[PDB]
Formats: structure tokens, C-alpha cells, sequence
């Protein structure tokens, strides 16, 4: 944790927001159903 | 886009009741006596 | 893949649109239960009527900030709201119009 | 004839009050249309009265004669 | 008269002569009675249209002082303008308290 | 050139609104001001990731949603005699801050930003 | 709604016409009540290639559950 905390500096300065939701298919409107994103976001919400 | 961060008061804001609002203009007031007495006695 | 990329297809359909100035917004919910009940007034040059709203209209009406001065243009089939201008807006024409999209 | 005592009270109740349907108030689906031409494609209730108006000529003809609460 | 060319109803000579003989100042301008007849004509037209609609509410073709009383007291600017004015035969407003019900 | 909003302060309450779908109002107590703000469940999930509690100084960016914890505030330094969490002072200034950057970024970096997902703090 | 017994797929047609007068404007379209009985049967002469049955025997295609 010390080598990670001391030697990680650079950042990905360019990003597109709301691309993380679309890359998995879970958003407000997609071909997947309604509680696929809810149960997937809950099982993700529990797993660390 | 959609803001992930929203500033909010504790007393004024409620999450459920949402309200948004903005020759001579004059609101319409009925001068009828039976209308006002009909409103106050119901 | 290039031979499939070279040729395109045009498909058209018709959708309805209601564009008009908002007078005031009066939603109704409950502090414990839920089940929101929205009402607002839509106005133009020759029409001024009050529209009652459903659940998804208050979902899109509260996920996207709007005012009485702000003016909306609603598609019925898409269900999403176009908050175009506030009191740019300077609108003309009829309230509900149907146009074709290609 | 209704004020006369020649008919029984049960006769008046059976003739008038009993023939009307008691349980079934509405079975068929309800339809709200415009109050001018009956346009169902535009369901838009008014402001001062809350009357359903479809088109623009229906409102311009609505403001003059059929609006009492204005 | 100069009231018709300026779009006025009240006369300018009576108001100008009343301002001359009313002991207000030594010099009197020419646009001041026109402005005064404009303000008095707009205000009198306002009381005439509010008392006219107040007479239209009770389905009567004549203006009683109760219609003028409700027309003045129902408006906020007229109540703030005249708060001490007592109108004869105008009555009061139907104000019923909630806790007495 | 772009402007971003900066929020910081000591966490007072983490509680749902009054009724809920689980969002959390985060009351950030700064030095010169005290304000409460409502957040998304994803940035609240990163707040649960940072293991913060009542009385911890955090750093929250509005447009990006990244969460950094500075540490426990100096008011709770006398609660325990030895603690692994360092004690940082309260951040000076307001709660809401704005600034403008003249940051340069190559167009190929925008192309990689348009091509593949890079990272985030969620699953 | 529309519910198939053997497959389990669910399609919604919309809100029924009886609740059209509940609200003046609604994003949900109002469809009439479906005529006929509740339970219906029919026979299809659908052709399907044997390789399509082989892909159906090879890998999962997709469903409505997680
Ligand atoms: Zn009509
Ligand atoms: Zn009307």
C-alpha cells in the first residue's frame, strides 16, 4: 500500500462521462430488462 | 447532463413534494355573495 | 463489411409533438406513500390548457429541472422532454403537431 | 296523479325507484373527448373551467361563448 | 377643445382654472392638467370597470354602492390606496372565521 | 478551458430523506460555511468505500464524482490517544469553489477516451 | 399484458381503455381490450434449419432474466 500510495501519480486526463454505464448495457434505456441493472447493481453493491 | 451533486436544504426541501414556479394583470375574484358564503360554509 | 457499408436504408415514421409555454406547475405527492400526481398548464398564441401528468412525466420532470418560465416540448411516443427555452423561447403555431422523422 | 293517494307508496317505489340499476354503475370503458369537435388525439382540459379542448380553433371559439368561469 | 385631440374625456380648462384659483403656486404649466385628467381618467376608468364587473357578478344592470365596496375592498391596490375611506350603503365583506365553525 | 466545482467539508450526517429510495444527504461542515447536499448512489457507494464516518474531512468533486478522504478532523484528536487515522485541520474557505484551467490534452488522448473505458471507482 | 405459456415471454400492450379518463396526459398509450377468450391455441408449419437447432444446442442465446 505504501509503494502504491507513493508511486501512483498520473491520471487519465481525458474521459467521457456516462460511458461506464453504457459499456455494460445497464442504463435508463437499453435492450436489457428493468431489474437486471438493479440486481446487478446490488450484487455489485455488496461485492468489494 | 444530469448533475450527480444536488444542493438541498433540510427544512425547506422535501424529496416528495416538488414544486417549481416563476394592461394591468389582475387575478379573477368572484364578487358573488353566495359564492363566498358557499365556499366558507363547506 | 465494406460492401455492406456502402449501401444504406431510409426508414420514415410519424410522431406527435406538443410545444407550448408553461404557465405554472402544480405537482402532488405524499410525504410517506408516494404516487405523484402532476398538473401543469401549457399555453400558446391560440391555445391555453392544463395538462395532468402521469408517473413518468414527473420522473422526467424531476430528473430534469424545469420552471414555470421554462418552456417544454413533449413527444408522446418517446416520453422524453425537450426543455427548449425560458420566458430563447418565442413560439408560434398550433399546440399539438405531427411531423415525420426519417 | 303523483300527488294523489290512489297509488301506493310501494307502487311508486316499484314504478320509479326500483327499475333503475343499483349495482352496475359503469362497465364499458369511459371516453373523454373535446367539448367542441370531440378530438381525442388532443386531450387538453382548460384553465379557468378545466374543459377539454383539442385544437386551436376550438379554443378561439371556446373563449367567447362556452367559458363561464373566465 | 383640447381634450379630443389628446384623447381625453375630462376637460382641461376646468382643471387648469381650478389649479389657478386653488392657491397652489404662482405659475402653472400647460401639461399638468392634461396629466391630471389622464391619471383621473385612468383611475376613474379602473373603478368603472371593476365596479362594472362587480355589477356583472350579481346579475344587475345597475351599480349599487355594495358593488363598488366589494370592487374596492377586493382589490389590493385600492385597499392599500384607500384604507380609511368609509363608503355609505356599501356593507362589509363576508368574512367568516374558521375557528368559529 | 473548462470550469469545475469543488466541494469540501466535515461530514456531519449521512441519512436518507423524508419515504425513500436510498439516497444520502451529506452535510459538509466547512470552516466558513455549513451546507447540506444530496448525492447519487454511486458517489455514495464510493463514500461507503472510503470508510468515512461522522466527523471526517472528505473531498468531493461535482462534475467528476471522485471522492478523496483527507482524514479525521482536528476536533476528534482527543477522543483516542493513538489512532492510525491522521488528524488534518478543517479546510479554509467556502464549501463551493470554482476555478478555470488552461489544461492542454492531445486529440489522440480524446480518441482513446472515445475508444475504450479507462477506469472508475465502481464495480 | 401478453403472456405465452410454453415460452414464458412477457409483452405489455399498454393501459386499458377504461383508465384513459384517469389522467389527461399520459406517456402510456391506451389500447383496447383484447377480443376472444383467455386461452388460445394455434398450430404453425414453421421451418427451421438443423444448424439452427445445432446453435440452439450449442450456446445460450438470451433470456429476460439475469
Ligand atoms: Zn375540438
Ligand atoms: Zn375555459
Amino acid at each position: 500500500r505504501k509503494i502504491i500510495d507513493t508511486f501512483a501519480v498520473l491520471t487519465p486526463s481525458a474521459v467521457s462521462l456516462d460511458m461506464r454505464k453504457l459499456a455494460l448495457g445497464l442504463n435508463d434505456d437499453s435492450s436489457v430488462g428493468e431489474n437486471t441493472r438493479l440486481k446487478v447493481m446490488q450484487n455489485c453493491f455488496e461485492v468489494s | 447532463m444530469k448533475a450527480l451533486v444536488e444542493e438541498i436544504d433540510k427544512k425547506t426541501y422535501n424529496p416528495d413534494i416538488y414544486f417549481t414556479s416563476l394592461s394591468r394583470p389582475v387575478k379573477r375574484i368572484n364578487y358573488s355573495l353566495a359564492d363566498l358564503e358557499a365556499r366558507l360554509y363547506t | 463489411q465494406a460492401f455492406r457499408k456502402s449501401i444504406g436504408i431510409k426508414i420514415k415514421e410519424e410522431t406527435e409533438l406538443i410545444e407550448g409555454e408553461v404557465v405554472e406547475i402544480q405537482i402532488d405527492r405524499s410525504i410517506t406513500g408516494g404516487h405523484k400526481q402532476g398538473k401543469l398548464t401549457i399555453k400558446t398564441t391560440d391555445m391555453e390548457t392544463i395538462y395532468e401528468l402521469g408517473n413518468k412525466m414527473i420522473d422526467g420532470l424531476t430528473k430534469e429541472k424545469v420552471l414555470a418560465g421554462d418552456v417544454i416540448s413533449i413527444d408522446k411516443a418517446s416520453g422524453k422532454i425537450t426543455k427548449l427555452g425560458r420566458s430563447v423561447q418565442c413560439p408560434e403555431g398550433e399546440l399539438q403537431k405531427r411531423k415525420t422523422v426519417v | 296523479f303523483l300527488d294523489s293517494a290512489l297509488l301506493n307508496l310501494m307502487d311508486k317505489n316499484v314504478i320509479y325507484h326500483n327499475v333503475y340499476n343499483k349495482r352496475y354503475f359503469k362497465v364499458l370503458p369511459l371516453i373523454t373527448t373535446c367539448s367542441i369537435c370531440g378530438g381525442y388525439d388532443s386531450i387538453s382540459s382548460c384553465v379557468n373551467c378545466g374543459n377539454k379542448i383539442c385544437s386551436v380553433s376550438c379554443f378561439k371559439l371556446h373563449n367567447e361563448t362556452r367559458c363561464r368561469n373566465r | 377643445s383640447r381634450s379630443a385631440k389628446a384623447g381625453l374625456t375630462f376637460p382641461v380648462g376646468r382643471v387648469h382654472r381650478l389649479l389657478r384659483r386653488g392657491n397652489y403656486a404662482q405659475r402653472i404649466g400647460s401639461g399638468a392638467p392634461v396629466y391630471l385628467t389622464a391619471v383621473l381618467e385612468y383611475l376613474a376608468a379602473e373603478i368603472l370597470e371593476l365596479a362594472g364587473n362587480a355589477a356583472r357578478d350579481n346579475k344587475k344592470t345597475r351599480i349599487i354602492p355594495r358593488h363598488l365596496q366589494l370592487a374596492i375592498r377586493n382589490d389590493d391596490e385600492l385597499n392599500k390606496l384607500l384604507g380609511n375611506v368609509t363608503i355609505a350603503q356599501g356593507g362589509v365583506l363576508p368574512n367568516i372565521h374558521q375557528n368559529l365553525l | 478551458k473548462e470550469t469545475k466545482e469543488v466541494y469540501e467539508g466535515e461530514v456531519t450526517e449521512l441519512t436518507p430523506e423524508d419515504k425513500t429510495i436510498s439516497h444520502v444527504i451529506v452535510g459538509l461542515k466547512s470552516a466558513k460555511g455549513t451546507k447540506t447536499l444530496r448525492l447519487d448512489p454511486t458517489i455514495y457507494e464510493s463514500i461507503q468505500r472510503e470508510k468515512v464516518s461522522i466527523g471526517d474531512v472528505i473531498y468531493i468533486e461535482a462534475n467528476t464524482g471522485a471522492v478523496k478522504r483527507v482524514g479525521r478532523s482536528d476536533a476528534y484528536a482527543t477522543e483516542f490517544d493513538l489512532e492510525t487515522e491522521e488528524y488534518v485541520p478543517l479546510p479554509k474557505g467556502e464549501v463551493h469553489k470554482k476555478k478555470e484551467i488552461v489544461q492542454d490534452v492531445t486529440l489522440h488522448d480524446l480518441d482513446v477516451a472515445n475508444a475504450r473505458p479507462q477506469g472508475g471507482q465502481d464495480v
